[PDB]
């Protein structure tokens, strides 16, 4: 979404085999 | 006096609050307009808010303005506004009154996700943030965390957008002080509004079942000292009984509720049995005391019992314990108080009285007989006794109630209430005495209400009906009474209630709208004009309202079940009368089970909201003014009354296995549905949520969701296992089947544990509805966190039970401390803006117990700043009395150099803008000319004489050397000439004992000079004065022989100051010594003597100064004695300034600022110079301590660790774990102010 | 208020910043006389009691 309402949960993920730090959502 | 008004207002204005101010006028018929205004105080210049109000029979001449004080419009700064003018203006009247204002606006409910936390946890924390209007405040909020020692540990800020401030998770430090931590919350910039919560940090493991210990009484009396009896019960956290447990009781002496550890008994230590969840126990206290106490009788014990119980499940491995310290042995164990009673009388109306019986460690006893005896007066003090009356206390409410049909003419009543329990004599049957007083109308004009004090809360949205009965000699005059309904601080309804042709008045028939919850106060008033003099007549009553939410928010599991299975997917529904935010959270009931007397965080929410109410008592009053004050109002009226008769007295009368999850916030657009999975734990989860909207808060009912299983295994793992020891861990299988079945257990573990049991089993069967002990002697090898699992395989089933064992090292967890003060300017001496801390290793480190290192940092704040400054008279002090003979020129330019130095504080050149600037180039010219003049007074031999051919003087040489120390920033004197002057002085006039005897001038000079001492140790003055000048020149001529002469002079002046020569000599010597070794022991002793000789005003000194030589004589003009005073005080000031003793300096600066002994000193050049020097030094010191210090810290070979922007606004960053095994270097930018930095090391030895 | 009274400094010690009372969690620095050197951790910290 262009913006995420407070307390609603997004989900973020990279492609397979990548290693990624940090949460899948930010508030 | 028929034409009259009342303006009524809250007792105190809340800043930023929308305050509703109501006005009624009488004796007017032409419609007219008024303005009610809130204006700055005392000057009335700025207007914060204004409201035009129109008055007419169309309004029954009543109206209100809504007025508010937006917080930025106040001037703010260090002095907040205490008081503000409320004003009213009309064609007919103008008045203003000084209202108080308060910045306490709204509520900050801190909610921590648990009350107890282990180390190695992060807290989740959030704050509900509400206005005085109970709307979501949408304000920036800040949290501060305090350890149980009272040490600040962290601060964090967040901006509200919703009313729900979900702060970042606080990681508990890497080594906490165990005990009660505190969180404080404040709105950042502009309100007090301080919220608070507590949480306990401890090593703990969740209890596996509750033990509830249930004495029949919180007290033991004659009836129960013979025999006291008690129930104990035990239940799992799933709501089923403990089937069997062994119980060990313990009893002991106690003498304090708070904190005693008096000896336990060794009798009646009853090993006993709990069955079907219950054990029954009795303690014969008489025989136990007589057997083993030194007491033998209850009359010796207005004191306490200690009781404790431990239990072990009789066919399993878990064990639990608890205690009830403080059951009160007391001969008079009851106490009594009123509840909701006014102590004000309506005559003839049945006057209700209610009393609550309470205990020591008070509960509602409810079972006590009580009786009443009363005496009355009606008129001319005819003392009339009443017949006594009797009630039982209500068993549930505790209330004993009475009503007295007092005489229609009664004036006062005073009475006693006593316990009538026939088993207690009156020396034991607790009793109290109380007095009530009539409304004391002068006009015999009253306004009674037909209110019984209905005990039952008014339900929201019912119509209240109160008939109201003014009674007066002039009721024909009283066309209408006026009413106000107030909630919390604020008037919310106001109106008028007309006389019927029945010669009676419209009742207050009004809906109790939601804004009234939980409590509202009704005040009714009229003005009666009397024959000619008006009287304001009023009465009020507290109206208890049903606790109800505006949102009516409800929450429920849509797939409703008695109990769910672990991991079950469920659906949840949130439904509301309007769209709302809701916070949700889930917490396990064993968590609250951890702490005895734990509190639910949303408890008391309405009672806390009630603390906002400004009133006290249930109503009534001794007077109109008293009625309004107790109602929490104030009023402006011409009707011969004022609220200034009363004051704000402290009136205080009575009227996966997580610990937590689902910690979220959601929008509910009138309705929402959620779907989610339960955790794997077995317990009652308590799911709790808080609705928020512009309609305010609601707290929802706690959904207790059970998760349960009939057959399972559990293990009583302690919080940590000491490495290398083996311990028999205990636990049990449970069968809640009708029948027994065989079971097998095959524990498995990570290789960090290897243990000799080598987990084909015995394959025991548990009986039906029974448990069987399971035990393992696990022996942990390796420290830290290790996965252990209790896999179980069983007839018709299997179970998996993952765990993490924490293994902690042998030896003692010793701690060591180190740290420094960062001082990037050398205020205390050596500039200290770097430090190094190797990774030092103790010689007694146990080989594997790797050292934990922790950093902490503190800023040091300036404190009180006293703005002592020169007048505009600095123009004169520069343009000083005409240059000329008597060296009027010298006396004029000598202040110029010091005024220059003063302005070289910079501020005063940066800002003179209150007045036309001193022209900087004029100053530079004057300075140059001053240097040219002062050269004219040098003798050829670099001595000094004021006359060109006059006798050379060491006095004037020392004065010149002092001056010439200052000037060098613009005009350095050549160092050679200074060296020559010093050399001549020391080489000619150093002496073997004393020093610098004046060479050849006995003739003093008055305005340039000052009083010499009496001949006894008069060298003290000379030695001191010369020393001062030398030290000020020394930095521009370092010569080892001069240093030697300093050391000598200091030694002599010290040895001559030990006998405490007259205090001026002591002060000047102390000032000389503060230039020397600032830590010389005798110097410090002389300073202590100076401090003992100080004079002060106020117990905390507001002013401090020194007198000697009978200077306590009067002096309305400056004179030699006032000179002595001003100089000696300026010398004590400069001494303490060299000790950097700002806190001691402050009251000296203040006393100087007063210019008491007005005009100053003798207006000598000495007193004025030394005063302005001291004030300059102070002005410097303030900016020196001003904190700005960007610390950076890094390892030596490894990289940077952290940086702290230590600043006045952010004076304390969090402590930091020094993880890496490298040498640690800490430093800062040059910056400003002072800090202290600590590292502490924990090692297991 | 039961803020800590000023401590007596150790032998050959003195307080850098004397006051009538110190806040709970306030710390005071000792320093040694001209002839003396500190051994040990130079701060005292005011506890709630």
């Amino acid at each position: 979404k262009p913006f995420y309402t407070v307390g609603e949960k997004v989900t973020v993920s990279c492609s397979g085999g990548m290693s990624l730090e940090g949460p899948s959502a930010f508030l | 006096q028929e034409q009259t008004y009342v303006i009524s207002a809250p007792k105190i204005f809340r800043v930023g609050a929308s305050e509703n101010i109501v006005i009624q006028v009488y004796g007017y018929t032409e419609a007219f307009d008024a303005t009610i205004s809130i204006k700055s105080y005392p000057d009335k210049k700025f207007s914060y808010s204004s409201g035009h109000v129109h008055l007419s029979s169309e309004n029954k001449f009543q109206n209100s303005a809504i007025l508010t004080i937006q917080p930025k419009q106040l001037p703010g700064g260090q002095n907040p506004v205490s008081y503000v003018y409320l004003e009213v203006v009309s064609k007919h009247f103008s008045k203003s009154k000084r209202m108080p204002i308060t910045y306490d606006n709204g509520f900050l409910f801190i909610h921590t996700d648990k009350p107890v936390y282990t180390p190695d946890q992060s807290v989740k924390v959030r704050v509900y943030s509400l206005n005085d209007d109970l709307k979501p405040a949408k304000r920036e909020t800040v949290l501060t965390f305090i350890d149980p020692e009272g040490s600040e540990v962290d601060m964090v800020e967040e901006i509200d957008h919703i009313g729900i401030i979900s702060f970042p998770d606080f990681k508990i430090p890497s080594n906490p002080r165990y005990g009660m931590w505190t969180i404080k919350a404040k709105y950042k910039e502009d309100f007090s509004t301080t919220g608070t919560a507590y949480f306990e940090v401890k090593e703990y493991v969740l209890p596996h079942f509750s033990v509830s210990i249930e004495p029949e009484y919180n007290f033991i009396g004659y009836k129960n000292f013979k025999n006291f009896e008690i129930t104990i019960k035990a239940r799992y956290f799933y709501n089923k009984v403990v089937t069997e447990a062994d119980v060990y009781i313990t009893f002991g002496i106690r003498e304090d509720l708070k904190d005693d550890q008096k000896e336990m008994m060794q009798t009646a230590m009853q090993n006993t049995m709990l069955i079907n969840g219950i054990a029954q126990v009795t303690f014969d206290s008489e025989t136990a005391v007589k057997e083993l106490s030194y007491y033998s009788l209850e009359d010796l014990n207005n004191k306490y019992l200690y009781i404790a119980v431990t239990v072990i499940e009789s066919t399993g491995g878990f064990s639990e314990e608890a205690e009830i310290p403080g059951i009160k042995y007391v001969l008079s164990p009851y106490k009594l108080n009123l509840v909701a009673t006014p102590l004000f009388l309506k005559p003839g109306i049945p006057y209700p009285i209610k009393v609550q019986v309470k205990d020591s460690l008070d509960q509602l006893v409810g079972g006590v007989p009580v009786t009443l005896n009363a005496q009355t007066i009606d008129v001319n003090q005819e003392t009339s006794d009443l017949d006594p009356s009797k009630s039982v206390t209500r068993v549930d409410d505790g209330v004993a109630s009475f009503v007295l049909n007092l005489p229609s003419g009664v004036t006062v009543l005073e009475f006693n209430v006593k316990t009538d329990a026939p088993d207690l004599p009156e020396e034991n049957q607790a009793r109290e005495g109380y007095r009530a007083i009539a409304y004391s109308s002068l006009s015999q004009s009253y306004l009674y209400i037909d209110w019984t004090d209905n005990h039952k809360a008014l339900l929201v949205g019912e119509h209240l009906n109160i008939i109201v009965t003014p009674k007066s000699p002039y009721i024909d005059k009283i066309t209408h009474y006026n009413y106000l309904i107030l909630s919390k601080g604020k008037i919310i309804h106001f109106g008028t209630r007309e006389k019927f042709s029945d010669a009676s008045y419209q009742s207050i028939n009004i809906p109790v709208t939601q804004n009234m919850v939980p409590s509202s106060r009704l005040l009714v008033y009229y003005i009666v004009t009397g024959e000619q003099t008006a009287e304001l007549v009023s009465d009020s009553v507290w109206l208890n309202i049903e606790e109800k939410c505006g949102n009516q928010l409800q929450v429920h599991l849509s797939p409703d079940a008695d109990a769910y299975s672990p991991g079950q997917t469920v659906s949840l529904n949130m439904a509301t009368g309007m769209d709302s935010w809701v916070a949700l959270a889930a917490v396990d009931s064993a968590v609250y089970g951890v702490q005895r007397g734990a509190k639910k965080p949303l408890e008391r929410v309405f009672q806390f909201l009630e603390k906002s109410d400004l009133g006290c008592g249930a109503g009534g009053g001794l007077n109109n003014a008293n009625v309004f004050h107790l109602a929490g109002l104030t009023f402006l009226t011409n009707a011969n009354a004022d609220d200034s008769q009363e004051n704000d007295e402290p009136c205080k009368e009575i009227l996966y296995f997580p610990e937590s999850w689902l910690w979220e916030v959601h929008l509910v657009p009138r309705r929402k549905q959620l779907q989610f999975a339960l955790p794997d734990s077995l317990t009652t989860w308590e799911i709790q949520g808080v609705g928020i909207s512009n309609t305010g808060i609601c707290v929802a009912d706690t959904v207790k969701a059970k998760v349960f299983k009939d057959v399972f295994l559990e293990m009583n793992i302690p919080y940590s296992v000491v490495r290398g020891e083996q311990i028999q861990l205990k636990g049990t299988v449970y069968n809640y089947r009708t029948s027994g079945m065989q079971f097998c257990v095959k524990m498995s573990a990570v290789e960090g544990i290897c243990t000799s049991e080598s987990p084909k089993c015995v394959r025991q069967k548990v009986e039906g509805s029974s448990s069987h002990l399971v035990t393992f002697t696990v022996l942990p090898l390796e420290i830290g966190l290790h996965n252990i699992n209790f896999s179980l395989e069983t007839w018709f089933g299997k179970e998996i039970l993952v765990k993490t064992l924490r293994v902690v090292p042998e030896g003692v967890k010793r701690e060591s401390y180190s740290g420094v003060t960062l001082d990037p300017r050398g205020i205390y001496g050596t500039i200290s803006r770097r430090k190094e801390f190797p990774y030092r290793i103790p010689l007694d480190l146990v080989p594997k117990t790797e050292i934990k290192r922790i950093l902490s940092v503190k800023g040091l704040l300036v404190g009180e700043i006293l703005s002592a400054v020169l007048s505009q008279e600095g123009i004169n002090i520069l343009t000083h009395l005409p240059k000329g003979s008597a060296e009027a020129e010298l006396m004029s330019v000598v202040p110029v150099f010091y005024v220059f130095h003063y302005l070289e504080t910079g501020n005063h050149w940066n800002i003179f803008h209150s007045d036309p600037l001193i022209e900087k180039q004029k100053l530079k010219k004057k300075l140059k000319e001053g240097m040219l003049s002062i050269m004219s007074y040098r003798n050829a031999d670099y001595s000094y004489s004021v006359w060109k051919g006059g006798s050379a003087s060491t006095w004037l040489t020392a004065f010149a050397l002092r001056v010439l120390g200052q000037v060098n920033k613009y005009v350095e004197q050549n160092q050679n000439s200074i060296c020559n002057s010093l050399l001549w002085l020391v080489e000619n006039y150093q002496l073997d004992n004393g020093s610098f005897k004046e060479n050849s001038q006995y003739q003093p000079i008055k305005l340039q000079g000052t009083l010499p001492v009496e001949a006894r140790e008069n060298s003290l003055y000379l030695t001191a004065f010369t020393v001062i000048g030398i030290r000020k020149a020394f930095d521009i001529c370092p010569l080892v022989k001069i240093d030697t002469a300093l050391i000598k002079a200091d030694n002599f002046l010290l040895e001559n100051t030990l006998p405490a020569q007259s205090t001026f000599t002591l002060a000047i010597s102390a000032y000389a010594l503060s230039l020397g070794d600032k830590t010389h022991p005798q110097f410090r002793s002389i300073v202590s003597a100076l401090k003992r000789e100080a004079l002060v005003k106020g117990n905390p000194p507001i002013y401090r100064f020194w007198k000697d030589n009978l200077q306590h004589k009067d002096s309305s003009v400056p004179n030699t004695g006032t000179a002595r005073m001003v100089e000696t005080t300026a010398y004590a000031l400069l001494t303490s300034l060299n000790l950097k003793d700002i806190n001691y300096v402050n009251p000296v600066i203040k006393w100087l600022s007063e210019e008491q002994r007005y005009g100053g000193g003798f207006y000598s050049t000495q007193d004025t110079i030394n005063a302005i020097e001291g004030l300059t030094e102070y002005s410097l010191l303030v900016k020196q301590l001003r904190l700005s210090m960007d610390i950076d810290v890094s390892y030596k070979h490894k990289g940077a660790l952290h940086n702290y922007k230590m600043t006045d606004k952010n004076f304390l960053g969090r402590p930091v774990e020094v993880l890496l095994n490298d040498d640690l270097i800490v430093s800062t930018g040059f910056g400003s102010g002072l800090a202290t930095v600590h590292v502490t090391t924990v090692v297991h030895k | 208020d039961s803020g800590c009274p000023q401590p007596v400094p150790p032998e050959n010690g003195f307080i850098r910043n004397e006051k009538q009372l110190y806040l709970v969690g306030e710390d005071v620095e000792i320093s040694c006389l001209t002839g003396f050197e500190t051994v040990g951790y130079q701060y005292f910290r005011c506890l709630p009691d």
